[PDB]
């Protein structure tokens, strides 16, 4: 097909400025209409750029795009936390109606305030209960950078067997979340003494704590 | 402007998916963008006002789009499907033209005055009179893409698994839990497949203090997700259902979640 080369990834910091490079041949990028676009998971592909240099509307000053020859360039001003996201440019090849996008670019931002994860652990519910098996849910959200490590435990100790936990995701106000799920039986639920889950975070770890028999 | 994006969020391997765009505040040239889960965005195809199609070369001879102006809608058919083609799939607003143009310091012979109409040169005068600093070009072509407004976005999974609707269970704190002022509760969306569910809380009326947590998919092929819901302990008389929606079962569920007596 053909391949539009961006790095993989790229980081700049708060408050700065980042550019991102879009490099084809003369048969795409030379064709001097190159477009950009903002992938932040779980929203839809937002135009930043096209033609080159061209702001979609309602995008903001701080984006702008060049090109030199077969190589085009995204550049971020003012980097602020929500601009975290994936960018891609794109450029047609051959014909108006053959876009070709390119490998992507992370961008991380560099410079924002450490946050704690804040853990909940929810007990199983009476109704799963009941069909004996029982799920512990650890929600853990608000934190910053984006990686947690999770350990369950058993009346103290570690848990190994039956235990999912999902990748951290950004939230909305540019902090992570991200679960932690425990599969027992309901008779498993009723023998232990406690059931613990254990958040680290940048050495730092949260444990919250739920008694079967006192949980009512 | 709107796009909205219709149809299956599951079929089997080697079945035909068949999507559908219904557009409104608008009658200009629509086009279909993908991205598997792990890939970049991938280019489909276009049909514009004309009713012409383009494609992305590698994918041709598998895709097919066709639009129905009166209906006001686009379809897209992707042949012989596999676990590839799992993917979020965008109906777009495409901007589509093609200008002729000379490269660089190259101007068309057309400009020129002389030499009637051919392609390119540097220089009027100098390829006129034939100096020798005289560069000749043929005409080249400048083609314009770009996405104007996006769809949300239809996820397909590709898969031969049967659908299994969600058990939705009610969350909340064991008793003694931590009476910090803010209570949390929350609904356990259960051992469903495929992706994706929808979450309200009382019927879409409460969105503030929402938290909808990505799934996780068991080894058992069944995926589970959580959503819970912030209260103010100075809160009273409110009632918490969330309503899980599962468009690949066509189920519907409503569970109100109670805090425990104790």
């Amino acid at each position: 097909q053909a391949v539009l080369n961006q790095p993989s990834s790229v980081s700049g910091s708060l408050g700065q400025r980042v550019s991102i490079t879009c490099s084809g041949s003369s048969s795409n990028v030379g064709n001097g209409y190159v477009s950009w676009y903002q992938l932040i998971p779980g929203s839809a592909p937002r135009t930043l750029i096209y033609g080159d240099t061209s702001r979609a509307s309602g995008v903001p000053d701080r984006f702008s795009g060049s090109r030199s020859g077969n190589t085009a360039t995204l550049t971020i001003s003012s980097l602020q936390a929500e601009d975290e996201a994936d960018y891609f440019c794109a450029s047609a090849e051959d014909s108006s109606s053959n876009a070709v996008f390119g490998s992507g670019t992370t961008l991380t931002v560099l410079g924002q305030p450490k946050s704690p994860p804040s853990v909940t652990l929810f007990p199983p519910s009476t109704e799963e209960l009941n069909g004996n098996k029982a799920t512990l849910v650890c929600l853990i959200s608000d934190f910053y950078p984006g990686s947690v490590t999770v350990v369950w435990k058993a009346d103290g100790s570690t848990i190994t067997r039956n235990v999912e936990t999902t990748r951290a995701s950004k939230q909305s106000n540019s902090k992570y979340a991200a679960s932690s799920y425990l599969s027992l039986t309901s008779s498993d639920w009723k023998s232990k003494g406690s059931y613990s889950c254990e958040v680290t975070h940048e050495g730092s770890t949260v444990t919250k704590t739920v008694k079967p028999s006192e949980c009512s | 402007v709107q796009l909205r994006e219709s149809g299956p969020s599951l079929v089997q391997p080697s079945q035909t998916l068949s999507l559908t765009c219904t557009a409104s505040g608008f009658s200009k040239a629509v086009g279909w963008v993908r991205q598997a889960p792990g890939k970049a965005l991938e280019w489909l195809g276009s049909i514009d006002t004309g009713g012409s199609t383009g494609y992305n070369p590698g994918l041709k001879s598998r895709l097919s789009i066709t639009k129905d102006n009166s209906k006001s809608q686009v379809s897209l058919s992707v042949s012989s499907v596999t676990t590839e083609d799992s993917a979020t799939y965008y109906c777009t607003t495409v901007h589509q033209e093609t200008r002729k143009t000379c490269s660089d310091g190259y101007i068309a012979v057309d400009s020129c005055g002389r030499g009637q109409s051919d392609g390119c040169v540097n220089d009027c005068n100098s390829c006129y009179y034939g100096w020798r600093n005289c560069r000749r070009q043929p005409a080249i072509h400048s083609y314009e893409f770009h996405v104007d407004a996006w769809g949300r976005g239809l996820l397909v999974t590709v898969s031969s698994a049967s659908t299994t609707a969600p058990k939705v269970y009610p969350l909340s704190s064991c008793c003694g839990d931590k009476s910090s002022s803010t209570v949390t509760l929350g609904c356990l969306v259960s051992s469903y497949m495929p992706e994706p569910v929808t979450v309200t809380w009382n019927s879409g009326a409460l969105k503030s203090g929402v938290h909808t947590f990505p799934a996780v998919l068991q080894s058992s092929g069944l995926y589970s997700l959580s959503s819970m819901v912030t209260v103010p302990g100075s809160t009273s008389g409110q009632t918490f259902t969330c309503n899980v929606a599962h468009p690949a079962s066509s189920t519907k569920v409503d569970k109100a979640v109670e805090p425990k007596s104790c």
